[PDB]
């Protein structure tokens, strides 16, 4: 189907203890296949997928380079936003980035991103034309001018649209064993008495990847949002995710509730119950 | 394949 | 204005008495990034913990996963104990076979 490529940045500043730490990391979908950690004792962009070890020393030597450089370049920012935001040397700061691609099956770009934050919030971000950029507030307005005026934008697109998507393809290719095999949800459901009342039904999925999924609970064939608790999807540690979602239910009540599973490796939705 | 950041804030 | 983490204290597989597993610690929507966690066995720290590399959400808010191989027993308990900014103390939250 459609895929994603994504590298997230990390840059935190922590004044009186060195230099501000740089993280870079790559997503092809849900699996992460390179790392880069400035505070590492010898830092090197390296392998994290067994699809992206066939790449030459010039692809870890130009990478780790390119790393390194930009570990400079956010130093350099966040001592930017200091003066931007009017703030003191005293406190530890973020800045984020968030850049990649989404590709659709025949492999042709749906859309390209390049955005950033400052302490967990919206800095600024490149618009879906690739071409204009929405800033959060008057200091990320200062980076947009001087964006506008060096055409940032314009060499955003070409990556965007090119090296992007190119690669995007090649590693699809490389790891089609992994990247294009949906593992759909192992599921089932539950059943613990919370008093002679009430019991919790939970409605389990294990074992899926891509983590996109929908778990949803119906009485008597009305979704139940409002009175399910969801967990967030997490990651089992093998390639694959998990979830469940619980509701409280009357005692008796029990063959009134159906569980509702969705995801990419189910040919059709799943419904389920309780069976003891 | 990731490139430089292509200009500072 | 900062972000309080999520806890998930789980393991790889169904939890089998005797059979090699992992337990998982997932905490995740935190921020800033710095958060301190420990897996513990019987209340003691369980040491060579791995953890998976930095990253984040849509929000920006960062999620990341301590593991560690282990064989549950019907004796032995294992929780998670998690230190973050937000919290004024460390928040332990106890592994549970169906959660």
């Amino acid at each position: 189907g459609s895929h994603s490529m994504r590298y997230f940045h990390t840059s935190v500043s922590r004044p009186g203890r060195g230099e501000p730490r740089f993280i870079s990391v790559g997503y092809v979908d849900d699996t992460q296949f390179v790392r880069f950690d400035s505070d590492a004792a010898s830092p090197r962009t390296e392998p994290r997928a067994p699809w992206i070890e066939q790449e030459g020393p010039e692809y870890w030597d130009r990478e780790t380079q390119i790393s390194k450089t930009n570990t400079q370049t956010y130093r350099e920012d966040l001592r930017t936003l200091l003066r931007y935001y009017n703030q003191s040397e005293a406190g530890s700061h973020t800045i984020q980035r968030m850049s990649g691609c989404d590709v659709g099956p025949d492999g042709r770009l749906l859309r390209g991103y390049n955005q950033f934050a400052y302490d967990g919030k919206d800095y600024i971000a490149l618009n879906e034309d690739l071409s204009s950029w929405t800033a959060a507030d008057t200091a990320a307005q200062i980076t947009q001018r001087k964006w506008e005026a060096a055409r940032v934008a314009e060499q955003d697109r070409a990556y965007l649209e090119g090296t992007c998507v190119e690669w995007l393809r090649r590693y699809l290719e490389n790891g089609k064993e992994t990247l294009q095999r949906a593992d759909p949800p192992k599921t089932h459901v539950t059943h613990h008495p919370i008093s002679d009342h009430e019991a919790t039904l939970r409605c389990w999925a294990l074992g899926f990847y891509p983590a996109e999924i929908t778990l949803t609970w119906q009485r008597d064939g009305e979704d139940q949002t409002q009175d399910t608790e969801l967990v967030e999807t997490r990651p089992a540690g093998d390639r694959t995710f998990q979830k469940w979602a619980a509701v409280v239910v009357p005692s008796g009540e029990e063959q009134r509730y159906t569980c509702h599973v969705q995801h990419e490796g189910l040919p059709k939705p799943l419904t389920l119950r309780w069976e003891p | 394949f990731e490139d430089l950041r292509l200009l500072s804030f | 204005i900062q972000r309080t983490p999520k806890i998930q204290v789980y393991s790889r597989h169904p939890a089998e008495n005797g059979k090699s597993n992992f337990l998982n610690c997932y905490v995740s929507g935190f921020h800033p990034s710095d958060i301190e966690v420990d897996l513990l066995k019987n209340g003691e720290r369980i040491e060579k913990v791995e953890h998976s590399d930095l990253s984040f959400s849509k929000d920006w808010s960062f999620y990341l996963l301590y593991y560690t191989e282990f064989t549950p027993t019907e004796k032995d308990e294992y929780a998670c104990r998690v230190n973050h900014v937000t919290l004024s103390q460390p928040k332990i939250v106890k592994w549970d076979r169906d959660m």
